[PDB]
Parts: C-alpha cells; structure tokens; sequence
C-alpha cells in the first residue's frame, strides 16, 4: 500500500533450485521477461531481535563498494510483499564443485589463469580497504566463460591502520595461524593464506590441511610449514617443537612447476608479516613464464 | 543512478507531501523538526554528529518518496536513528532507542510497562518503519558529507582554528535547515559552508598564484554566482532560527 520505486518485488524472478549447501537459503533463479539466471540470497530473521541485521547492512556495504571484474555482482536487493533478498549475477561454477570432479582437468596454463584472478581480485578489496575473511574454493566462482569471482562477503569487514577485530574468522582448514594464536590486529596477509591453501587445492584436488580442532589445525600446518618459532616468527612469543618446513617437499609430488612451488610457499609463510602480497604474488614469475597464463575451457 | 538523490527545484515543488496538500513553507519546517529531533535524541543517546547527520540524509531522502501526512516526523526520526547508528558502526539497542524517543517526545508521560502490548507494539512499530525507510532509499545507505570536504578546504586555505570551526557548523546547519543534500554535491555544498564562514568572519581567501580561486580546487562546476546564490539562502534561514548565529557571532 506504500510507495516503493527502488525496491523491487523478488516475484520478477522465478525460483529455479535451491543451492544453498553451504546454512541459509540461497537459490538459483531466472528473471521471468529476459531468463537472466541470478542467485537469491535470503537475509536470515532468525533470532534477530535488532531490527535489520547489522550483519547484512554491513555485507550490502560492502558489495555496493566493490565493483570488479573478479568480485560477484549485487545487481539489486529485492524485497517479499516480510522477507529480503540479496540479487547476485549467477555463475554457473565453483572452485570446490569443479576441484572434486574427476571429469574435470585444468593444464598449468588455466591454473595460472585462475590464481592471476583471484590474486588481482585480493588486490582489488585490500586496496578498497576490505577483508573477505571467508577464503576457501567453495567461495570462489567461475562464470560460463571462465571469469573468476570472489564470492560471499558476508563475513567481510572494512580494515584500517592497534586494531581489535573478531577472531572467530575463517573456516577452519583456510584459517591462517595468526588466528589461531588468537590475533585481533590482523589485515590483507589473513586473505593471502586462504589464497595459497587454495592454490596448493588446484592439484592436490583436496583441502591439503584438514583439521578436526584449532589445536589439530595447527599441528597440521606445524608438520607443513615448520614448526612457530620466534626465529621463524619474530615476537610470536605473545605446540610442536622439532617441525621443519616441508611445503615444498610434500607438494614437490602434485605440483612439479619450480614457480607454482616457490609461490605456494611464499603464500604460506606463518609470519603474516614476511607472507606474501597480492601485488608481489602477480608480478611471481610463475605468471611471466611458458606456459603463459590462458583463457578458461576446461 | 548519480542523479536518483538530487532533484531539482521544480520536482521540490512537486514533492509526495505537496501531493497531499502540505504547502511548501510548512514542509520545510517538518523537515526542520526532524532534524530537530534527530539531534536531540542523537545528543541523549551519545551518538556522534556524523549518525545524526547520516540520519538527517535518510530523512530528506525519505521525503522525496514518502509523504509527511501518511509518515510523521516523530515516528520516521527514531527509525532514521535506529538504522543511521547500526551503518555508521555505533549501534544503539531498539529498546534504548525507543526510551529516548519517549522521553524526547513525552517529557512529562511515562514510558508504559516493558511487558505490555502498547510497548510491545512501539517496538514492532519501530522496527516496521526502519523496513519501509531501507525499501524506500533502495537501500543505499551510505552518504557522504559536506564535512569530509570541508577539512580538504581548511587546509587548502590554511584557515583558523576558528574559521573551520564555523566552517563545519555551518555543514551541520545546512543540513537541519536547507535542502542542499537534495540538490547539491557535498563538496559544492563544503564550497557554500566555507564561502559563508569566510564572509562571516571577515576573512579572505586570496587568489591562487595561477589566478585561480579556492574553489576551483574543489569542484569544476562551483562558480561565484552559485556560491553568493547558496550562502544568502543559508545565511537567510539561519537569521530565521532563534540562537543559532549567536554560537558563532564574535561578542568580544
Ligand atoms: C559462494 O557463492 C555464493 C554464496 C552465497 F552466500 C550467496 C550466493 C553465492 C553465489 C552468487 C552468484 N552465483 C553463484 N553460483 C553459485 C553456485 C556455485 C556452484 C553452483 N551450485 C549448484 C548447486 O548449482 C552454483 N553460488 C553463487
């Protein structure tokens, strides 16, 4: 009964299939004059007692802000004559669905492909001053024509320049060792661990650190990367003791390219500070060499 | 759009509250009284100037869609509040919100038992209204400020403490007392705050030695003639408002 131009009735869109496998209700829908596929977030009113969710406010800001090319596309939110719904340009892929398929085959030259995308993407948010601070395959899409997008911010925060944000970031397998020592004054370098866990992932196939609990998790990257030493780590003394770094050596196996080694490694360096950025991880030489970084149909 | 937020003087005129018979001068003073409103309220709950700035802009936007006579001043400032707190990272309670509204809006009632249904319904009602305000402003919510300009142009200027002190007043006061945000750029309006400051104050901001003025470093579209237009209308509406340029009129 109340006037509305700029929010639109989510019914111009019709419900093709529920995706939302990784909790809330996320679908896959067509807008009914054009079939333009799009996915349909549902901003979540359980046990919300607040009003609108600060939560979503905050996602909504954020994805407002980041428009790029390897960032997903909010088209508009839309509104249930009461519900809300974030609208996304749908991608057909993502990075986790296409890893465990057997079917599936990348050469090195797409690989190089897929990591110069979400690296320039990384660049892209840290620039604008975001963390996504939900880095895993799963959240990282692949149109039909093979254009990477980093996807789901709604664990996303704005950073600055001592800092106290949340800890309780990351799924555990991707969580960087920072967090799991307990930092608050943490920044981009989180973002960069999540990239090099999924760098590793595009031929290990399968999450190469699996952990049960935050202690098994940093166990796991202890028996990787070498073991938290204040030498290694400069004022880490603010576990595991004989541990020596074997990142090269365990992935030596599935990886074979010298590059692809030395920049998983560079990525998946404990001290956040001495860890790799995604301006220096660009111009890696594994991106300037042959095979050449190509488009993606594989 | 760029252009979604700002209207000109003729569709103004021809706003959802004309629609239902509320005369322009009589608009302008609801939304004055908003503005009045937020303030308060933002004051009583600790929230900064920025919140109720931020809360100010969701008022006007608000009103460029939505009519007074269909939602009143009283009931849109709390929910404006409410929302502009939770954006701008100091959020306040719904319960607290709702506590400070009452007592700015009934100094003398009492706030009704917390278990009732007439309290029950405040709350829900509240939270109805922030709904209709993020549906109504497609939720785009975050504003930009004459402010934010006004500290580029201080320094560019290398004012007082005291000019850009009145400087920054005078970006408050355009937003409780004009409709700037409706129609001008902020850093065009931060360009109306600083002229006028300068023309209060008596001081001179002289001509760059490539020949060109202040604000030609600020934004491409200002001009003399707009600035001289804008700070008389400021100046105008701040003469109507009982000690206000008392805050700023240099008594010595
Ligand atoms: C990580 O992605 C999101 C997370 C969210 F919380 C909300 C939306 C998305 C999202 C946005 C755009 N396009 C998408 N395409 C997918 C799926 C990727 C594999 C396909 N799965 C099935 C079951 O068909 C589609 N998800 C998408």
């Amino acid at each position: 009964s109340v006037e509305c131009p700029f929010c639109d009735e989510v019914s111009k869109y019709e419900k093709l299939a529920k995706i939302g496998q990784g909790f809330g209700e996320v679908f896959k829908a067509r807008h009914r004059k054009t079939g333009q596929k799009v996915a349909l977030k549902k901003v979540l009113m359980e046990n919300e007692k607040e009003g609108f969710p600060i939560t979503a406010l905050r996602e909504i800001k954020i994805l407002q802000l980041l428009k790029h090319e390897n960032v997903v596309n909010l088209i508009e939110i839309c509104r249930t004559k009461g519900s809300i719904y974030l609208v996304f340009d749908f991608c057909e892929h993502d990075l986790a669905g296409l890893l465990s398929n057997v079917l599936v085959k990348f050469t090195l030259s797409e690989i190089k492909r897929v990591m110069q995308m979400l690296l320039n993407g990384l660049y892209y948010i840290h620039r604008n001053k975001i963390l996504h601070r939900d880095m895993k395959a799963a959240n990282v899409l692949i149109t039909r024509d093979g254009v990477l997008k980093l996807a789901d911010f709604g664990l996303a925060r704005a950073f600055s320049l001592p800092n106290r944000y949340t800890n309780r970031v990351v799924t555990l397998w991707y969580r960087p060792p920072e967090l799991l020592l307990g930092e608050r004054d943490y920044g981009p370098p989180i973002d960069l661990w999540g990239a090099g866990c999924i760098m590793a992932e595009m031929w290990t196939r399968s999450p190469i650190m699996q952990g049960n609990t935050e202690q098994h998790q940093l166990a796991l990257i202890s028996q990787l990367c070498g073991s938290i030493t204040p030498e290694v780590w400069p004022n880490v003394d603010n576990l595991v003791k004989g541990q020596k770094r074997k990142v090269k050596d365990r992935l030596k196996a599935y990886v074979r390219d010298p590059y692809a080694l030395d920049l998983i490694d560079k990525l998946l360096v404990l001290d956040p500070a001495q860890r790799i950025d995604s301006d220096d991880a660009l111009n890696h030489d594994f991106f300037w060499s042959d095979p050449m970084p190509s488009d993606l149909k594989g | 759009n760029n252009k979604r937020w700002y209207f000109t003087r003729e569709q103004l005129e021809n706003s959802p509250s004309r629609r239902f018979g509320v005369d322009p001068d009589k608009e302008l003073s609801y939304r004055q009284q908003a503005a009045n409103l937020l303030q308060d309220m933002g004051q009583r709950l600790n929230v900064s100037q920025l919140t109720i700035n931020t809360a100010i802009v969701y008022m006007h936007r608000f009103y460029m869609i939505q009519s007074f006579t269909r939602f009143p001043g009283n009931s849109v400032a709390p929910a404006a509040l409410f929302l502009a707190a939770k954006v701008e990272g100091q959020p306040k309670k719904l319960e607290h919100v709702i506590k400070v509204a009452h007592t700015c809006l009934h100094p003398q009632e009492s706030l009704p038992d917390t278990r009732s249904e007439a309290y029950l319904q405040q709350v829900q009602d509240l939270v109805i209204l922030e709904s209709i305000i993020l549906q109504t402003l497609g939720f785009e919510l975050t504003i930009d400020h004459p402010h934010t300009h006004v500290v580029k142009c201080t320094q560019l200027v290398r004012a007082s403490k005291d000019l850009a002190q009145t400087s920054y007043f005078m970006a408050t006061n355009s937003l409780h007392l004009t409709t700037f945000s409706l129609q001008y750029t902020p850093p065009v309006v931060a360009c109306v705050c600083i002229h006028l400051a300068c023309k209060w104050s008596n001081w001179e901001i002289p001509v760059s030695t490539d020949g060109k003025h202040w604000w030609e470093y600020v934004d491409a579209t200002v001009t003399l003639e707009l600035l001289d237009e804008l700070t008389h209308e400021l100046l105008q509406i701040l003469e109507k408002t009982p000690n206000r340029l008392k805050r700023i009129w240099n008594w010595r």
